[PDB]
């Protein structure tokens, strides 16, 4: 039942210093990581033992490792939060600040330092006994988090092939670096086909959109951002962190959103929140959520055909509102002819020990869902890819290691990242059919 | 094992003592006073030190024990009207009406005898006075043929009196590309012989090397014989601060002389010192131990012309005085021998000796020194050194050819006889560290 | 079966570490360095035992059981100034032989066999003064030669005087030997008198020693005596089992039944947690560590006080003490997890021992992150390649015979020819030990009472 979050790169430290923070507010933790609970109540509805290690301080250590290639973040996370985080759960490579961009230094990075990666996950493993799984935070476009994020999946699934993983990855915005970036994200893609079990897509300019529309200043910042991403993470998390009867870990969650683990890719959405008046009932949270105006990933779809979805509602909700909107839901929402129209609604609880969020009494929702939305932003990104390869051969200039003695070997991984990717997509297209499960209908 | 009875022969011998004298003084701020300077020094005075060099008399005035021998009165006159003679004895200091000859003719003649006889017998009245000894310290120059003589027969004489504690020897050689005297390859090719046989540790340090040095190193556009005598006793205050003063890794001048000897006949080791610049570049940074340690291979402060890099590497020591991390120069010497600089051997290489002592450098007024609170000594054991031996023998091979006065040294006190065997033995020495040091 | 033992500090590094060790035991003990006794006589009460290890004198002052031998009189005379009436003045010997005339196991021997009617008589008297006894502990300091020469004599002198008595020793190895020719051959020759007679043998590779104290401790550079300080609290940690007797093991003796399978496998390995009683004990509140974690660090290489190269390491005996408030079920948590890790040997099923000690109540008590504290002793043949290094110097220097002019003199054998025949005969000697580890290292020692029967 356990989970280890894996920070990656600058990107994976600040989502993981801020999903920390918002965990202690919630858990009413801290920044000095002892319980801000009084010792005279032990009894508690939440459940911290998967994401905090209890010392006999009655600390609670956040079970995260950091591994970065840059310890300028890192060491700037633990500034901020000095005696929260565990000094041995700091991996830094002990090979300076980051250098190049690119997918080889960071798999090369690992594969060199994968020696002190592995003890530090088997001690973490070795201190409790329930383990279910770890948790990857990175972003595909950064070169060495996305080595880093391969290496550790890799050594992952041929060490603990019991343990499902899930990821979280954050895909660029339409900018310049694309041209480049694109390889790391279409070889951690393929990478994800070939032994990842769950991730989580988001999308950059779909998410400074958002960001923009909710908050007053439209200069977005990346730490605006990371902290978007911790509320929808811990969103998310809720119903793990908050169990009472039904949900009490992501096993049924992944088993009722993901149907094959050829389908594997999600996309979220969260709908209101701030980062002071109720307005929202819980149909406009749906219905929100529904609207593509409030999903973290770029649609660019009329009407994407819904696969698995669920939603978790965080408020006092009534079951008429409940029905009302998961009738309209049912009615607007089209599902193909061979897989099931299942709708799931999880009432998550409140914490007590958490601050009072602004717009209080206004109940809010979070909805997971597998559509064709996350193919279009594929298909664009192996587009751009294609492109990039075919008209100007300029990745055969910066590799590391066994990509640098070599440049074909690169040119080979790459097409059949490119075929890997394309066998996905004419997967999905094919589901999207109701010709899909004609082999046995 | 804790006195050490120092010995000034010769004219450069007796300015290098006197050098070395000033310069103690001036570490423990010693003036011609003192009683000890004063009596509440701890530990610029009793005990050590200065008990090694310094005897300790009833009234606690230190007493620096040399024995000053000459035969020529103006250096005599001179060292007597300093206060070193008032810090001295009159019975200590030797003197000589006449010089011996042009210039070991006579410096070896029967009437260095009559002068070692009472030098012994001092020597012995000075042993009697004091407790214990550690070792016998020589300071004469290789140029200077009658002090280079005299103090090859102390040591002959010493070596058969007690011959007990080992005897240091060191050699000031003269720079190899220009010879001032016509009979100074010969001197120091007899001098070098004499050391073979009754020496356990030489040094050699060489004058063209010195003034390059400080040249270069020390910007001085005049350089001039005092600077020279004060760097040699910046040296020889760098080999035995450890025995002065105290430091977190005290060593031993039987560590010395078990270190410098790796082999039945092995005791010419070369001194490096760093870092040695002028006082601007220190005003300017400051350098780190990396810095220093590189400095000390270079050729400048090897004080020999002859480049070490083509030398094989022995068992080496360094001395560290001043505050200085064991684990910086641990990784000092890791990263040197990454580096490879000088070609190692199949049994020394792992003989980086390293030791510390807590009293800092001193720069003199006179000659100027980098004020750095880390000073580096190190005694290295390079085949370069059987180079410049190759050249000197070359050089002495040519003169002895023609050699234009073989008459007056035959008639004199000597014969060609000896310098057909001191020149086959240091042939001889010369092949076999060659054939010692290749045999990796 | 729990008797008196003697310390025995010889050379410089012997002198410092029984220093160190005797103000280990006066701040645990509440002795002090004046020597008189900072309790009061009154309360008589004490659940401690200084008898074994301090004379009692009086009653209010508690001389140790120490007896120091060196030749440089500089740092005794330091020692005896720092404390003052706590030593014994007629323990210590100096001899008046001046300086040590190099560091040569052969001058070692040498002064030792010189004078070695004074130390015997001193031995003689402190016998006379006691009235129980078990053993002596010696301090040889290896890495000095004349440490490490006297340290043979006063072994080969013990053997034969007294053979009623256990003898353990602890040898201090240097990290990077300086002159490796010198300091292979000290180590050698110290090594075929302990083969020879020793009875229990406990190596300290100076190589873990600097690590930890570069780690532990917040300045960088090194010194000699915090370096010391912990094969200081090692002895300590060790001796406490008869200091304040626990209920499982209460002498010595017991404790080397378990410990030494046979004579001939006489050298262990030690390690320890990061420790509280050092001079840079802060940083030990922020681990927030449980008996299983105090195991697992004791198991971990990174806490060995030698060299560990842990390359499939054969384990003999493996014997563990823990000081503090201990649980049973964590220990025996720890027990299971460390019996599926711990490499065993098929021919014996012995298994870990461990042991559970009490805490002085005068010392200053830890928080509940590191109040309780553990040591372990392990069986391995991991020293075996810390000798392996001086046998290959000893090998590849052998050749020319250098440094002979150093070993000749002092020594009963002046010719070249005797020493290089004793060189060669103790080489010898600990070619047979590493083959005779090697080969109990296997499953054919225990076959070979089987083969025959
Ligand atoms: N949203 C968001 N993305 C970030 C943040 N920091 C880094 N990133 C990601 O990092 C990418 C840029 O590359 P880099 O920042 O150099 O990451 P990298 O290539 O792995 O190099 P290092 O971070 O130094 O290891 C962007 O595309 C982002 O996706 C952040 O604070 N917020
Ligand atoms: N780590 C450590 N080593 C020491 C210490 N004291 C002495 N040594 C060892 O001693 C060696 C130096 O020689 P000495 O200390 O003079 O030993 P010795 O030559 O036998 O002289 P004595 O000990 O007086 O008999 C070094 O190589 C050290 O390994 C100490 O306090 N700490």
């Amino acid at each position: 039942g356990e989970i280890i979050t894996l920070q990656a790169g600058q990107c994976g430290n600040h989502v993981g210093k801020f999903l920390w923070s918002q965990l202690a507010k919630e858990h009413a933790i801290g920044t000095d990581g002892l319980s801000q609970l009084p010792d005279s109540s032990t009894e508690r509805d939440d459940d911290t033992k998967p994401f905090f290690r209890e010392n006999s301080r009655n600390k609670f250590t956040p079970r995260a490792i950091m591994m970065d290639s840059e310890p300028s973040v890192i060491a700037d996370v633990e500034n901020t939060f000095r005696g929260f985080f565990d000094p041995r759960n700091t991996w830094v490579a002990s090979d300076g600040a980051s250098a190049g961009n690119s997918w080889a230094n960071g798999y090369d990075i690992g594969t060199r330092n994968q020696d002190d990666i592995l003890n530090k996950i088997d001690k973490e493993i070795d201190s409790t006994d329930n383990f279910e799984g770890f948790q990857l935070l990175h972003s595909v476009a950064g070169g060495t988090g996305s080595g880093l994020g391969s290496n550790l999946l890799e050594a992952l699934c041929d060490r603990y092939p019991k343990k499902i993983l899930t990821t979280y990855s954050v895909f660029p915005a339409r900018s310049s670096e694309v041209v480049v970036q694109s390889y790391n994200t279409i070889l951690a893609l393929r990478r994800l086909i070939e032994d990842s079990d769950a991730t989580v897509v988001f999308d950059n300019a779909s998410l400074l959109n958002i960001s923009g529309k909710v908050f007053r200043n439209p200069n977005i910042d990346l730490q605006h951002t990371n902290q978007l991403i911790s509320t929808i993470i811990s969103s998310v998390t809720n119903s793990i962190r908050f169990p009472s009867y039904m949900y009490s870990s992501m096993s049924s969650i992944y088993s009722t959103l993901i149907p094959s683990p050829e389908l594997h890719f999600l996309s979220p959405s969260f709908t209101p929140f701030t980062s002071a008046h109720k307005g929202h009932s819980s149909y406009d949270v749906m219905l929100d959520l529904l609207d593509p105006s409030n999903s973290l990933v770029s649609t660019a779809m009329n009407n994407p055909t819904y696969f698995n979805v669920y939603n978790t509602i965080i408020g006092n909700v009534e079951p008429r509102q409940i029905s009302r909107a998961m009738t309209k839901l049912q009615q607007r929402i089209k599902f193909p002819s061979w897989s099931s129209s299942a709708m799931h609604v999880n009432i998550g609880r409140r914490s007590p020990y958490l601050p009072l969020q602004p717009n209080e009494n206004e109940v809010s929702g979070m909805m997971l869902s597998n559509m064709s939305t996350v193919v279009n932003v594929f298909e664009n990104a192996c587009n751009t890819f294609d492109k990039v390869f075919a008209k100007g051969a300029f990745l055969n200039n910066y590799n590391v290691g066994d990509l640098f003695q070599s440049m074909q070997n690169v040119q080979d991984e790459f097409a059949e990242s490119r075929e890997v990717v394309q066998s996905l997509m004419e997967d999905y297209v094919a589901a999207e059919q109701d010709s899909y499960l004609d082999d046995v209908l | 094992m804790r006195e050490v009875i120092s010995i000034n022969v010769g004219q450069a011998g007796c300015q290098i003592g006197n050098a070395c004298w000033e310069l103690y003084s001036l570490e423990h701020g010693i003036k011609p006073d003192g009683h000890l300077e004063d009596g509440l020094s701890k530990p610029k005075g009793g005990e050590e030190g200065f008990s090694t060099f310094f005897h300790e008399t009833g009234y606690g005035k230190f007493v620096p024990r040399a024995i000053y021998v000459d035969l020529e009165p103006n250096v005599i006159d001179e060292v007597r009207n300093g206060p070193y003679k008032d810090l001295f004895h009159p019975e200590q200091l030797i003197s000589g009406k006449e010089d011996a000859a042009n210039n070991y003719a006579r410096g070896h003649y029967t009437v260095g005898r009559e002068i070692l006889g009472d030098v012994l017998d001092r020597i012995r009245k000075l042993a009697d006075q004091c407790d214990g000894l550690q070792g016998f310290l020589f300071t004469h120059s290789l140029g200077g043929g009658t002090g280079s003589g005299l103090g090859s027969l102390l040591l002959e004489e010493l070596s058969a009196e007690y011959g007990k504690k080992s005897k240091l020897e060191f050699a000031v050689y003269p720079a190899p590309q220009v010879s001032t005297s016509v009979v100074e390859p010969y001197n120091t090719v007899l001098t070098t012989h004499t050391t073979l046989e009754h020496a356990d540790c030489t040094f050699m340090v060489d004058n063209e090397a010195i003034y390059d040095m400080c040249k270069r190193n020390l910007d001085i556009p005049r350089p001039s014989f005092a600077n020279l005598n004060n760097l040699i006793a910046q040296v020889v205050s760098s080999v035995t601060a450890s025995l002065r003063f105290d430091g977190s890794l005290n060593v031993d001048l039987n560590e010395f002389q078990t270190n410098l000897v790796p082999y039945p006949r092995i005791h010419f080791p070369l001194v490096s010192y760093s870092p040695v610049l002028s006082k601007s570049k220190a005003f300017h940074e400051s350098n780190s131990v990396s810095e220093i340690t590189n400095a000390c291979f270079e050729p400048g402060n090897q004080m020999v012309k002859c480049d070490p890099r083509d030398g094989k590497y022995m068992a080496t020591c360094l001395l560290y005085r001043g505050d200085v991390v064991t684990r910086d120069v641990q990784r000092a010497v890791e990263q040197v021998k990454n580096k490879k600089t000088v070609q190692l051997v199949d049994w020394c290489p792992t003989g980086f000796k390293i030791g510390i002592c807590y009293e800092p450098p001193t720069a003199t007024p006179n000659s100027q020194l980098a004020t750095v609170d880390r000073a580096v000594c190190m005694l290295s054991n390079t085949t370069s050194i059987a180079e410049a031996w190759k050249r000197i023998d070359r050089k002495f091979d040519l003169m002895y050819a023609k050699r234009a006065f073989v008459h007056w040294y035959v008639g004199e006190g000597m014969e060609e006889g000896e310098f057909t065997e001191a020149r086959e033995d240091l042939a001889a020495l010369e092949r076999d560290y060659i054939e010692v040091g290749a045999d990796s």
